């Protein structure tokens, strides 16, 4: 009868209605799907309690993280600091 | 002097590089053949 | 790969077992923090 829904929304990724079935990490806030959340060059799945870096279109991990970016723009030196990287929070639980 | 900083990821003997320092922590002793 | 194993190194597992400290187990190396309730 009733209808718990604590998401956002929509997919970032996909255009299906994000329902009690995401199983994904909190990210920013533009929330993915246990699918929708793949790595954009490995396609590999990820961890819990990594680094990991978003994007426009997908994420992408922390062992091709230092090839993605420079294919693509953002460059700190070889050893300098490019930017920022977050950690992957624990995965959204629908009741606990 | 000396060592004190063990500055590796790799065993001789396992022959295997790990990326996580906390991984190693219990591979020396069950995967270091027996380090028990 | 993603991750790396205590006791063997399965990348494919489903879910990496972290625990507070950071002891990245399989799954199925990870039920000897379990049932033998080792380290
Ligand atoms: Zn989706
Ligand atoms: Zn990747
Ligand atoms: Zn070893
Ligand atoms: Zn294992």
């Amino acid at each position: 009868y009733l209808r718990l829904f604590g998401q956002d929304g929509l997919c970032a990724s996909c255009d299906k209605r994000i329902r009690a079935y995401e199983m994904t990490m909190r990210v920013k806030d533009k929330v993915y799907h246990l699918e929708c959340f793949k790595c954009a060059a490995c396609q590999k799945h990820f961890s819990v309690g990594d680094r990991y870096l978003l994007i426009n279109s997908d994420i992408v991990c922390e062992q091709d993280i230092y090839e993605w970016t420079k294919i693509n723009g953002g460059s700190g030196g070889s050893g300098g600091s490019g930017g920022d990287v977050m950690v992957v929070g624990e995965p959204t639980l629908m009741g606990g | 002097g000396s060592l004190l900083k063990p500055a590796r990821f790799m065993c001789l003997p396992c022959g295997i590089a790990f990326s996580s320092p906390s991984t190693l922590e219990a591979h020396q002793a069950y995967y270091c053949s027996h380090r028990i | 790969e993603a991750r790396e194993c205590v006791n063997c190194g399965a990348t494919a597992t489903p879910l990496w077992r972290r625990d507070r400290t950071g002891h990245y187990l399989c799954n199925a190396c990870g039920l000897y923090h379990k049932m033998n309730g080792q380290n």
